[PDB]
């Protein structure tokens, strides 16, 4: 609830959400695993703030 | 051309290859239930493993919008003549070992894309 | 056009990269032997290193002739802008 | 009519189960069961013990992000509109099966584990 | 080029183009696949006792180029997989001239000698270790 994932949410009805999110993630992982979408870079300056 | 998955019916949980060890015909039997379906295809795994031509799939027709992309004049849409097509590489981890140019028309509701 | 052959023992990446290089690097080479061609007994450049103080023909080169192609970790300029090298370059642009 | 208080709300599905389909004949409702208290997710049942469970939570956002009135077809003259008081998606659930609450803890699937199995080996023991 | 083909690890790998693990109960009759001319071969002997190979196919297919400069022949493949696994397995494969890749693995019942509790694995299983056994850690 607090821990996992607080951006999504923290409420105790935002358990959809959180699961949207992490299955997001798991699909941005097959896609780098089959190879559709290229890995993200850790250099480029957008992905820093 | 495996049905990746076919649900139960009931408990929504996956079905599974399981034999048929009376008659000999193949079933999709679930597992956390019980309930058991007889099998329209008879492939339970497909690997390849090298791959096809699959960039003429899996390339959205909405990137003829995109203003970073080249657009040539010639090689003109074969779906309908139209000029204008936008054209790209693979953009794949999988180079193919290939430059081949993949287009796309640029017409709305066209969508057509072929290899050339 | 798909009518490249992969050199022997690489890939079609690598040859291509292979062949676009080689052109570029014989341009250079040519390039700034037109330019060290052109230079008179009087000029200071070729004076100093002809004689052996300081510079080398790639110098000469590299004020009258092209600077070259920059590598960078032994490669041409990454496509690190999302399959660009800059925002001002159009996708897929392998040119020089 | 707006005097009325009756709060209306949304019973909502997933197209994967088989909706109402009219083969419910008198079951649906149970708001409280989930106590382990004035907020708790529904608890359904079908025409009695024998038929398909399921359980209905809250949706997150709902009234802050837009109202959605409900427009009805209202037979009579008029026509009424309803502020849907919350929103809430119904998954079937209570399992309609047996469950493994203890398993007595087993590796995960790095002995043999051969599958179709632990079920059918289950279901035999307690009968 | 040859005579030092002998060296780079050529594993199944990179010489099978495709797989597929199939279920054919009666192997006279491949309804799943579109090759029943090589069944007839299946008319001496598939190593031993027609009536006990268990009824899961392994159809590896073998891309043709990748094949072609080790040279690696499908005799020799077939060859490996007898030694390698011995004859708890078996194969058997087309010519070369069939310009269809396909290469068949069967796994006799291993009970085939001598025949109700928690399995080794289901023949199903089974079939998919030895797709990455030896797909990965054979040495051709
Ligand atoms: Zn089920
Ligand atoms: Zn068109």
């Amino acid at each position: 609830q607090k821990e996992m994932l607080p951006h999504v949410g923290v409420s105790d009805f935002c358990e959809t959400k959180k699961a949207y999110f992490l299955g997001y993630m798991v699909h941005r992982l097959l896609l780098a695993a089959l190879g559709r979408r290229e890995l993200d870079d850790r250099d480029h300056y957008g992905n820093k703030r | 051309g495996f049905v990746g998955i076919r649900f139960c019916q009931e408990c929504n949980n996956m079905l599974y290859p399981k034999e048929d060890k009376e008659n000999r015909i193949l079933l999709y039997a679930c597992r956390n239930c019980d309930y058991q379906q007889e099998a329209d295809n008879s492939c339970i795994y497909v690997n390849k493993i090298t791959h096809e031509v699959d960039e003429l799939t899996q390339i959205i027709a909405d990137v003829s919008q995109d203003p970073t992309l080249p657009r040539t004049e010639d090689h003109p849409c074969q779906k309908c003549g139209h000029k204008e097509a936008v054209f790209f590489q693979s953009h794949s981890a999988r180079a193919e070992d290939a430059m081949r140019l993949y287009y796309v028309c640029t017409a709305p509701h066209c969508g057509h894309r072929w290899t050339e | 056009n798909n009518e490249l052959e992969p050199t022997p023992g690489n890939t079609l990446r690598q040859t291509f990269e292979n062949q676009v290089n080689r052109i570029l690097n014989d341009a250079r080479d040519k390039t700034g032997s037109s330019a060290q061609k052109s230079l008179s007994e009087y000029n200071n450049f070729k004076s100093m290193v002809v004689s052996g103080a300081k510079g080398s023909k790639i110098n000469i080169s590299q004020v009258i002739a092209v600077v070259g192609q920059q590598n960078v970790e032994g490669k041409r300029i990454p496509f690190g802008f999302k399959h660009r090298t800059l925002p001002h370059f159009i996708k897929d642009d392998y040119g020089p | 009519p707006k005097n009325t208080t009756k709060k209306y709300n949304i019973m909502a599905f997933n197209a994967a189960d088989k909706v109402n389909f009219a083969t419910w004949n008198q079951a649906r409702l149970e708001r409280d069961l989930s106590n382990k208290p004035e907020d708790q997710p529904w608890l359904l049942r079908v025409n009695g013990k024998s038929g398909r469970k399921f359980k209905g939570i809250k949706k997150g956002g709902v009234t802050e992000n837009t109202s959605y009135y409900i427009f009805t077809q209202c037979p009579d003259g008029a026509f009424e509109a309803f502020p849907v008081h919350n929103w809430y998606n119904f998954t079937p659930l209570a399992r309609h099966r047996t469950l493994t609450a203890e398993e007595a803890e087993e590796e995960w699937e790095r002995r043999n584990k051969v599958l179709n199995h632990f079920s059918i080996m289950q279901q035999r023991r307690l009968k | 080029k040859d005579i030092l083909c002998r060296l780079e690890h050529t594993t199944l790998r990179k010489v099978t183009a495709n797989t597929a693990i199939y279920y054919d109960p009666n192997p006279q009759s491949t309804v799943v696949a579109e090759d029943q001319e090589w069944v007839n071969v299946y008319y001496e002997m598939p190593d031993f006792d027609v009536a006990r190979i268990s009824p899961w196919l392994l159809r590896v297919e073998l891309d043709r180029k990748h094949m072609t400069d080790r040279k690696l022949t499908m005799e020799q493949i077939a060859e490996k997989i007898n030694a390698g696994f011995g004859d708890d397995l078996n194969c058997i494969f087309n010519d070369d001239n069939a310009e269809k890749l396909v290469l068949r693995i069967r796994i006799m019942n291993s009970d085939e000698n001598k025949m109700e509790v928690v399995d080794k694995m289901d023949d199903d299983v089974f079939l998919r270790c030895i797709e990455s056994n030896m797909l990965t850690d054979m040495t051709l």
